[PDB]
RNA sequence: CCUGCGACGC
RNA sequence: GCGUCGCAGGCCUUUUUAUU
DNA sequence: GGGTATTCGCCGTGAATAAAAAGGGTAC
DNA sequence: GTACGGAAAAATAACACGGCGAATACCC
């Protein structure tokens, strides 16, 4: 049954985000950057 | 057996030649060729008993 | 522009053969749901997808290539009506891809499934409780779009 | 040794040879020359010379084909050397050892058995004839009939009235194993019990068609038979099809049900808003299987039948209960068929596929295994029934 | 079917399995490569004792 | 409308009229064999160019030579019907006519005579090939073109995706010469796939040096030096693509600074400035390559080599030696890559001697080089006309992919081809040029019978010289005549292997006219030189673009090969090279014409063809605006005044066997493959039935098939019967010269190849007027000259109690009765009598030990009689060997049937017995008949003549006329006999050969394979009772059941128009065999007729009954009392509104469906049905000749295992999935009892049938024989391997 | 060595 | 319930077709 | 001259069965 | 018509992918 021949995100649903394994700098503009 | 039996049985048996290998069955295809209860099902409780 | 037009005649078509009654209760007229036979073989899920009620009542769409890409005429008929030549000679090229790709697939499927075979024939349940703890961490798997 | 590569006779007279005595001759031969030359005291060239021929006719008597040109004779194809019949798919290992040809086993055309059950399967007389030979012989033997064996021999090749009496009798409680050709697991080889039928073909159950992935377009199955009691042990216990209805792969069932059992399941329980029959109240599923074979209401009308459904929420016991429920005549006619332990609320709705899956699911998952088999069997049965009736 | 029978050869032989099987065993064994071994069993070249 | 078409008139839909009639379809290898056989002058096609390149030979400076003059094709002894009830080969003798010369130059004698050698098979006027009795079909193949072909690897190697181009020449007979590239930019030649060299060592192999290497594929830049600044030639054309890193100065203007980027306005300003001459600073001298060497006239040294990077030393020391001009090579990477300097720099060679000793080094390993050798070898590779050699369209396809003006040339390779083919590939290389397609059509030929026959004949005639060059040498001449050297057996050998064993030489499908119209029209791309079938690809298996009318889509088998076996279209035909091409209507800017062009796959590429089905106003020009067209593999919507061609039908596209499919357009391709392939299976039935649902080619596959009798002269038939047909040839076509009439003897029931039976039975009656080209008797499948390959039954779609579950079918017990799928099937059991030591065999029918009762149906001469009704164990032909032992034959068990025919073949010194005495009177008798009919027409003639003369010696000169021709007709007669009895030739060692024939009539039974046109296949499960049918209001019950389910999943709707067309048909039959049961006059019952014929919107059938005669109108509708056949195309079908019309014609309804009751019960269903007629077929999968079953019987001898197969008795195999299935469960007694009792073990089964006969169900497993035959196998090889304990 | 056939002894 | 006499058989390779 | 380290040959692999023919030693 | 069975012409033929080992060319 299988086969033989051959910029930015989005959510999809409304909750809080969790960043686990970054390093990152307070800019001026108040952005946030990656620095990993 | 089930490494000549499967693929390249020439370089296996050659190998098993020069090794000197002492083969226990301890399987189902050794089993199936020497014919045999496999170790498997009643075979299991066969072996056991 | 075409797939766009083919969606609206798949919905049309989809719209056309829901209901397609027009019956009276007592006096006066009531929808229902259709008692047409495709429709009861394809809601039921006896035989037959939405995919194959769109190719013989609504347009079959655009079609592929051998090279891979898609051509930019498509098929504006059905099965029911009288197709012509090119769009006969242009469903054989997928028609003779399905065809080549399941008779070539059999080979390598028996090949895998013989090595998987050889690979896993040694393996017996011998003990209940060997008494360990390690063990994989189960989580659910998550690409982007969904789980 | 000599009977492991013979010299088979010909209609013409003439022996065939083989590769492998060709070879040996061609080594002997060479042997012998070598003998020969070395006895009258020959100069170095002309023996190295005889030395390497012979090398090489050893090397292609051991191997043909690693080293230099493999030799043809008169085909121009390479010879069968000593390593080329234990290596390759025409090896001893892949042809002889692995996969053998056995006894008592036959091959027919299948085709569908409505009648059947998910336990037994049809098979022809000529092919039960044939493959219980040794089990009629030792009953005539056994009653009296056949002193001789070749007395019942020949009473078995004159198909006599008693010799199918004693094929009924040793065909009744003897388990077959069916296998169609692609066994890609082991679902494609389940055993059943032999129903001896008239004509040439296999009558298989519709249920079982989806584990063995084969339609009725020229597909054929081949039989075999058990003779041992551990086998036939075996096929009772671990190979029959009514142990079989969840595949190992995920745990998913097997005997869903095909196109007209759900065709016909989808017809019967469906509603129109004006049929014959509609706003009535009823006492019974009987009183509506009475309406609909009587002409007086029609399969899709809104009707109030009382029903009777019981509950086992209890410590194993089953508490009953009555209500009227506002329901079709189809419904109610179904719900026949549906075991005590089922609520009334997984068939007042349109039966689908998926539907009909999970009523089984919900089935095998209160009920068990043993009213499992009877209730796929009825579904089966009442949709054969009502998809020839639409 | 089961008794077998010798061939008394006048000069030696090497085995083809133990020579053309990669890895040669005949070649790991005395360190030398399978070109030479071809070249002195096949009457090629000479090799001191 | 002949008189065939005028008794049953089929009605033809379709609106687009026909330009261009179908031609022969068998005519590609009656062409091809035409071009073989015929005598052709000039040195072309045929056995000419073979004589031509062979003849004369030459010896070694003997002052011989043997040359070719003339050659004569001889008569065949015996004709077609006699060499397949004979067994020999119709073939014909080959005389040649040769010339021996002899100088001293002048000549002395010159000897001249006919020479023998071989003889070659004959092609049937079928197009068939009798090798032993039975008909072959020689497939054609499709091979690639000879040429040159440039390919792209699309980046698989070297990981990193990088495109690599590569250049092959493929001849049509001899070496490979293929060119590679490498990622490090190196170009490279293999020769046969062998290891690879670079191309310098054969460009330094064709003697050339360094400077004319570098002079073919770079430029020179000529790098002059003045007195200071270092001026240089500068061409604007080459800065294009290159960045400035100096500063261009020339007469003191600035134009691209330093570090600028050069655009095209400064180049269009380097235009406009016309200078060529800048300065250039010293840093980028050392960057160029120089090209030829320097050497001083006053010191005389060698100061720099070719091809080598610049220093400053260098630089200076040109310098000082007074080097004026300085000759370098131009270097880019985007135009001009240095390629070729980096060959020259990995090419270790500097000679043309060492490349010679490289090439012998790779062609020849392990030999000692020799300058002689290397010559030989590298001028027989491809530079002699021995090995190597390109045909008329190699030489075309290398021309044209070179862009040469010229088409002719030799066959033998040069220098320049190959410096032109390299330099196509730099070219291709750097961008200038494109790759082709290997799948196209037009790079791809088709060879033929008379193609491969002259291969092999060519070769048979070098192997012939080859020994009479060897004949020539030892030896001396002025004594002997040009015989003895040659010699006919390399000849004949190559025709009898080329001809009996071969992988397109195989036997003909005979169950259908249709199969063998197939398989004649078959196009393989296997075979020798051709692909494999399992390493084919998937690139080679797809339909390509250019298949549009030439390459049938929708026809070839499913499974190994798809794509491999294709078909030919219908119009399809062949070029003069072996292109395919078809025809295309011209069409000009005022008006459409009617010439057609037969265009080719390249010559389609060039102009636009508009679609086949484009309506017009009927008078040349297009109603529409746009029209769909196409121009390069690609379809689009193109402008009125843009089109140059038209398809000339709608029909050339599909093959034969695809167009019998009515309503192809409504199908999916798939089922539409499915229905092609299984149309080919079909047997035939005892009464032919013909089709209500047509599309008017089968009439054209029952005429160009040789299973009818067509007449070949018109007349009046006269004498009719079931074995012979007599027609009175009328006096407009008779011969001026003895005037006689025409004899058909029709074919009886006999053995096809497929063992099935083929019979002719006759259609015409006494006093019957007919025309040349109409049929006269109807052969197997066919009805009134159409195909009817099936028959048509009452049919509808509804599910009856899952008895028609996945694919099943419900057959009624009135088709049972009827007989109408009974077939019958004969087959064959010969008795060979050889002669042996210890006496020879007799057929005496003393037969010891065995009672009377066997041989009462043996006669006195020892054979079984005929019309016999034998079983299972009966002897036929009672033999016996001397010591006397028995060895009858007889009978096999399972097998049955009625001897209807015995033929004996004996030698010439052993007497014949009387069976073949009673044979050999049997055909005098037909033969005396044959001539005696013709002697009573000349005799009525010639009395007629002496009574007009009577009413003298004239009357002696015609009875002196009469008595020739009694003298003539008397050696007529004798020569008749003689070759009756001229004897048949057997085997070395066979003293007489019997073959009995056993006819058996297997009816219709739960089991069978049925199928239809759309590819819906099924098995019967239940015949069913007449009173369990559904049936209608009327009463007439349906004949099959069919399920409506396989309509949405399988998409093929157009079995339910044909359900309905054919439920219109009947009805048309039905109200014209009312009107005709009643007493009805013939005016109602003639406009009723021109009122159903007269149906349909713009159709172009147009029956007029006002000129058919009042007996031809009655004989029409007795014709058509049975159904109406319709004609349905295959895009130019009917509509769904025209079948309306023909429901509201008769009295049926409109919608197709009716409402039925129950058989069983009696209640009406619940929704109305469709009920019609579809055309249905019996295929060839019948289940008594696949059901088997087996206890015990033979064992093989090495391996102690039960034999394979149903004739042997053998048993099925367990293979390894299913001893896999078994180690899945817990089955582990199951699978010990498959591996060693039900096998292997002699004494386990033994002991294992005793204990089941004593009644106990146990078993011991002892040790499989074939683990025996393992280890003494394994034991064989020196190894030493045992069981330890 | 194993199958099937025909014949004969106790 | 077995044993003796006589007869037939136990293949290999390649190609083609068909089926799953 | 030692230690790498890319190239280039070479061997092994490429699903599972039923029927029907054709050939079983060619030379001098 | 019985008897050595080999090697060189044959107007021979010619798959894609992957892993392992040997000849050989870079780099200090
Ligand atoms: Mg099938």
């Amino acid at each position: 049954q299988l086969t033989m021949r051959t910029s930015s995100i989005q959510v999809k649903n409304k909750g809080s985000i969790k960043l686990s394994n970054v390093k990152s700098v307070v800019n001026s503009s108040g952005k946030l950057v990656i620095t990993s | 057996i089930s490494a000549a039996s499967f693929q390249e049985t020439t370089r296996v048996l050659t190998e098993a030649a020069v090794a000197g290998k002492r083969d226990e069955l301890r399987g189902l295809k050794e089993n199936v060729i020497v014919g045999r209860l496999i170790p498997a099902g009643t075979g299991y409780a066969y072996h056991q008993d | 522009i075409w797939a766009a037009a083919n969606d609206r005649v798949s919905k049309a078509m989809m719209d056309n053969l829901q209901t397609e009654t027009v019956i009276n209760r007592d006096g006066q007229e009531e929808k229902q749901v259709s008692f047409n036979s495709i429709y009861m073989m394809a809601d039921s899920g006896a035989r037959g997808s939405a995919a194959q009620i769109r190719q013989l009542a609504g347009m079959r769409g655009l079609m592929a290539k051998p090279d891979g890409s898609i051509i930019e005429t498509p098929i504006t008929a059905n099965f029911r009506e009288g197709l012509n030549v090119l769009q006969y000679f242009i469903s054989t090229h997928g028609a003779r891809k399905g065809l080549a790709d399941t008779a070539l697939k059999t080979a390598n499927s028996g090949y895998l499934t013989r090595r998987l075979v050889d690979v896993a024939q040694d393996l017996v349940v011998t003990e209940d409780d060997c008494g360990t703890h390690e063990g994989i961490m189960m989580t659910p798997v998550i690409e982007g779009g969904d789980v | 040794p000599p009977d492991l590569r013979p010299l088979v006779p010909l209609d013409g007279g003439r022996f065939a040879t083989s590769d492998l005595n060709d070879l040996y001759r061609r080594v002997i031969n060479r042997n012998n020359r070598l003998k020969r030359l070395l006895d009258l005291a020959a100069p170095d060239i002309i023996v190295r010379n005889e030395k390497r021929m012979l090398q090489e006719a050893v090397d292609a008597l051991l191997d043909n084909g690693r080293r230099g040109r493999a030799i043809t004779g008169s085909n121009k194809r390479p010879l069968k050397s000593l390593a080329d019949m234990i290596k390759g798919k025409q090896g001893r290992f892949r042809q002889n050892l692995l996969g053998k040809r056995v006894d008592y086993s036959g091959r027919s055309v299948i085709t569908v058995g409505p009648y059947l059950r998910l336990h037994q399967c049809g098979l022809p007389k000529k092919m039960a004839l044939e493959l219980f030979k040794p089990f009629i012989y030792g009953k005539l033997e056994l009653r009296g009939l056949a002193t001789t064996i070749k007395a019942a021999k020949k009473m078995v090749e004159r198909e006599e009235a008693v010799v199918w009496d004693i094929l009924d009798e040793v065909i009744r409680e003897h388990p077959v194993l069916l296998n169609r050709a692609p066994t890609l697991h082991r679902l494609g080889i389940q055993a059943f019990e032999p129903v001896l039928i008239e004509g040439k073909a296999i009558q298989l159950h519709p249920l079982v068609c989806a584990a063995y992935n084969a339609d009725f377009d020229g597909d054929q199955m081949a039989v075999h038979v058990p003779l041992t009691l551990e086998a036939q042990l075996e096929a009772r216990a671990l190979m029959m099809s009514t142990n079989n209805i969840l595949s190992p792969a995920n745990g998913e069932p097997i005997i869903v049900p095909s196109q007209d059992v759900v065709l016909g399941l989808y017809y019967m329980t469906r509603d129109c808003v004006n049929a014959k029959g509609e706003g009535m109240v009823l006492t019974g599923p009987k009183e509506a299987e009475r309406l609909y074979r009587s002409g007086l209401a029609s399969l899709h009308a809104r009707v109030k039948v009382r029903i009777t459904e019981y509950e086992k929420d209890a410590n194993g016991e089953l508490v009953a209960k009555t209500s009227l429920k506002d329901t079709t005549v189809g419904r109610a006619i179904l719900w026949m068929i549906v075991p005590k332990g089922l609520p009334y609320s997984i068939v007042n709705q349109a039966l689908g596929k998926k539907a009909i899956s999970k009523m089984l699911n919900t089935c095998y998952r209160i009920l068990g295994l043993k009213p499992t088999v009877i209730f796929a069997d009825q579904i089966m049965y009442t949709g054969f029934a009502y998809a020839a009736r639409s | 079917r089961e008794r077998m029978g010798h061939i008394e050869l006048a000069s030696p032989t090497a085995h083809i399995w133990f020579l053309k099987s990669l890895p040669s065993r005949i070649g790991l064994l005395l360190d030398m490569p399978l070109r030479d071994i071809e070249r002195v069993l096949y009457f090629e070249s000479y090799v001191v004792i | 409308y002949s008189y065939t078409e005028k008794k049953r008139i089929r009605k033809d839909f379709g609106k687009r009229p026909q330009v261009l009639d179908v031609p022969y379809l068998l005519s590609i290898q009656l062409d091809s064999f035409q071009k073989f056989i015929e005598q052709d002058p000039e040195g072309q096609y045929g056995l000419e160019a073979a004589f031509r390149s062979v003849f004369p030979i030459q010896s070694y400076s003997g002052n011989s030579e043997l040359q070719y003059v003339s050659y004569r094709l001889g008569e065949p002894v015996f004709d077609v019907q006699e060499c397949q009830i004979r067994g020999v080969t119709y073939s014909a003798p080959l005389r040649v006519k040769l010339r021996l010369v002899i100088y001293e130059g002048t000549v002395k004698d010159i000897k001249e005579q006919e020479v023998y050698m071989g003889e070659i098979p004959l092609m049937t006027d079928n197009g068939t090939f009798v090798i032993n009795g039975t008909e072959r079909v020689i497939v054609s193949q499709l091979h690639r073109s000879p040429g040159v072909f440039f390919d792209s690897d699309k980046g698989k190697t070297h990981s990193s995706g990088k495109v690599l181009y590569n250049a092959r020449i493929i001849p049509y007979r001899g070496s490979w010469l293929d060119f590679e590239f490498d990622p490090k930019d190196n170009l490279f030649v293999r020769i046969d796939r062998r290891r690879k060299l670079p191309a310098t060592i054969i460009l330094r192999a064709l003697n050339y040096t360094t400077e004319q290497i570098l002079d073919l594929f770079f430029e020179k830049v000529i790098f002059e030096i003045r007195d200071n600044k270092l001026q240089m030639e500068l061409v604007p054309e080459r800065l294009r693509g290159e960045t400035a890193s100096f500063d261009i100065e020339a007469n003191g203007k600035v134009y691209v600074e330093k570090g600028r980027r050069i655009t095209a306005r400064h180049i269009r300003q380097l235009e406009k400035d016309d200078v060529k001459l800048i300065e250039v600073p010293v840093e980028y001298i050392a960057g160029k390559v120089v090209a030829k060497d320097y050497i001083d006239e006053s010191t005389g040294e060698l100061i720099c080599a070719a091809n080598m990077e610049l220093s400053l030393d260098l630089l200076a020391k040109l310098s000082q030696s007074g080097h004026k001009r300085i000759e370098t090579l131009f270097t880019n990477d985007l135009d001009h890559g240095p390629y070729i300097s980096e060959t020259l720099r990995v090419d270790p060679t500097n000679d043309r001697l060492s490349a010679l000793v490289e090439i012998y080094r790779m062609m020849r390993p392990g030999e000692p080089p020799t300058r002689e050798a290397a010559e030989s070898l590298f001028e027989n590779l491809f530079f002699s006309e021995d090995r190597y050699d390109l045909s008329a369209v190699g030489r075309m396809k290398f021309n044209r992919s070179l862009l040469r003006e010229e088409i002719e040339g030799s066959g033998i390779l040069s220098k320049d081809d190959i410096i032109d083919v390299m330099k196509k590939l730099i070219d291709i290389r750097n961008g200038k040029g494109e790759v082709d397609d290997i799948d196209h059509l037009g790079n791809r030929r088709i060879r033929s019978v008379g193609e491969m026959a002259e291969n092999q004949f060519r070769v048979g005639l070098v192997r012939v010289e080859r020994a009479v060059k060897e004949r020539l040498s030892l030896g001396d001449l002025d004594t002997l005549m040009p015989q003895d050297m040659i010699n006919a057996k390399p000849i004949s050998a190559a025709v009898k292997e080329f001809f009996g064993s071969s992988q397109l030489s195989q036997f003909m499908d005979q169950n259908n006219p249709l199969s063998e119209i197939t398989h004649k029209r078959r196009i393989s791309a296997l075979g020798p030189g051709g692909l494999t079938r399992e390493r084919a690809g998937f690139e080679v298996r797809d339909v390509h673009p250019t298949h549009y009318g030439r390459v049938c889509p929708i026809e070839t088998p499913e499974g190994p090969n798809i794509g491999l076996i294709n078909s030919l279209s219908v119009y399809a035909q062949t070029n003069e090279y072996g292109f395919l091409e078809t025809p295309y209507r011209k069409v000009t800017d005022g008006v459409v014409t009617d010439e057609i062009h037969y265009l080719s796959a390249i010559e389609e590429g060039n102009y636009v063809i508009a679609q086949a089905n484009s309506n017009l106003d009927e008078e040349g020009h297009f109603v529409e605006d746009l029209v769909t067209c196409r121009s390069k593999g690609e379809s689009s919507l193109f402008s009125r005044d843009q089109v140059d061609y038209m398809d000339v039908s709608t029909q050339q596209v599909v093959s034969v066997g695809a167009s019998l499919i009515p309503f192809l357009e409504h199908d999916d391709a798939n089922r539409a493959l499915m229905g092609a392939n299984m149309q080919r299976q079909a047997v035939p039935t005892l009464r032919a039935d013909k089709p209500l649902v047509g599309t008017g080619m089968e009439r054209a596959v029952a005429v160009d098939s040789g299973v009818t009798a067509v007449a070949k002269r018109g007349g009046v038939v006269q004498y009719v019967d079931a074995s012979r047909i007599v027609i009175k040839v009328n006096e407009d076509e008779m011969y001026p010269g003895e005037a006689g009439i025409d004899i058909y003897n029709l074919t009886k029931y006999t053995r096809s190849n497929q063992n099935t039976c083929i019979n002719q039975m006759p259609c015409v009656s006494l006093g019957e007027p007919v025309e040349r080209g109409d049929v006269l008797a109807d052969g197997p499948s066919t009805d009134l000259g159409e195909l009817a390959l099936g028959q048509n039954m009452r049919v509808a779609f509804m599910p009856w109690n899952g008895y028609n579950f996945e694919d099943s079918i419900l057959v009624s017990e009135r088709v049972v009765q009827e007989d109408r799928f009974t077939t019958i099937h004969i087959q064959e059991l010969a008795c060979v009598s050889r002669d042996t030591k210890l006496g020879p065999e007799e057929i005496t029918a003393d037969i010891p030990n065995v009672g009377e009762a066997a041989l009462s149906k043996l006669d006195e001469s020892g054979i079984v009689y005929i019309g016999a009704e034998v079983t299972g164990g009966d002897i036929l032909v009672g033999k016996v060997t001397p010591k006397v032992k028995d060895s009858s034959l007889r009978v096999p068990n399972g097998v049955s049937g009625t001897v209807i025919d015995v033929q004996v073949f004996t030698r010439d010194g052993v007497e014949k017995d009387k069976r073949a005495l009673e044979i050999e009177e049997m055909q005098l008798k037909q033969a005396k008949k044959d001539l005696s009919e013709e002697l009573q027409i000349l005799e009525a003639g010639l009395f007629s003549r002496i009574r007009a003369v009577l009413v003298q010696n004239q009357l002696e000169q015609l009875a002196e006329q009469y008595d020739e021709l009694k003298h003539e007709f008397e050696k007529k007669l004798e020569a008749k006999r003689r070759k009756i009895t001229q004897g048949d030739d057997l085997a070395p060692g066979v003293l007489k050969i019997v073959k009995v024939y056993l006819a058996v009539k297997r009816r219709i039974q739960p089991g069978d394979k049925m199928a239809g046109r759309h590819g819906n296949k099924g098995v019967i499960s239940k015949i069913n009772p007449i009173e369990d049918m559904p049936y209608d209001e009327n009463g007439t019950p349906v004949d099959i059941v069919l399920n409506p389910l396989g309509v949405p999943s399988r998409m093929n709707i157009g079995q339910i128009l044909e359900t309905h067309l054919g439920m219109a048909a009947k009805g048309i039959g039905d109200k014209i065999n009312a009107m005709l049961k009643q007493q009805q006059e013939v005016a109602k019952l003639r406009e009723f007729i021109q009122r159903a014929y007269d149906l349909g919107a713009d159709v172009r059938q147009k029956v007029d009954l006002s000129t058919f005669s009042d007996e031809e109108v009655m004989r029409l509708a007795e014709n058509l009392r049975k159904g109406m056949p319709i004609a349905t195309p295959v895009f130019d079908g009917a509509k769904e509104a025209e079948i309306k019309e023909l429901l509201k014609l008769g009295d049926l309804p409109t919608s197709g469906q009716i409402r039925l009751y129950d058989g069983r019960t009696g209640e009406q269903f619940e929704r109305p049905v469709t009920v019609g007629y579809m055309y249905m077929l019996k295929l060839n999968h019948l289940v008594d000749d696949k059901m088997h079953a087996r206890s015990t019987g033979s064992y093989s001898l090495v391996t102690q295992q039960p034999l394979g197969g149903k004739a042997q008795f053998g048993g099925q195999r367990f293979g390894e999935m299913e001893v896999w299935a078994l180690e899945a469960y817990g089955a582990a007694y199951t699978l010990q009892e498959m591996l060693t009792v039900k096998s292997d073990d002699v004494n386990g089964r033994t002991k294992m049938y005793k204990n089941i006969v004593d009644g106990n169900h146990q078993m011991e497993p002892g040790m499989p024989e074939s683990f025996n035959v393992l280890l003494k196998e394994i034991r064989s090889l020196g190894i030493n391997i045992e069981l330890e304990d």
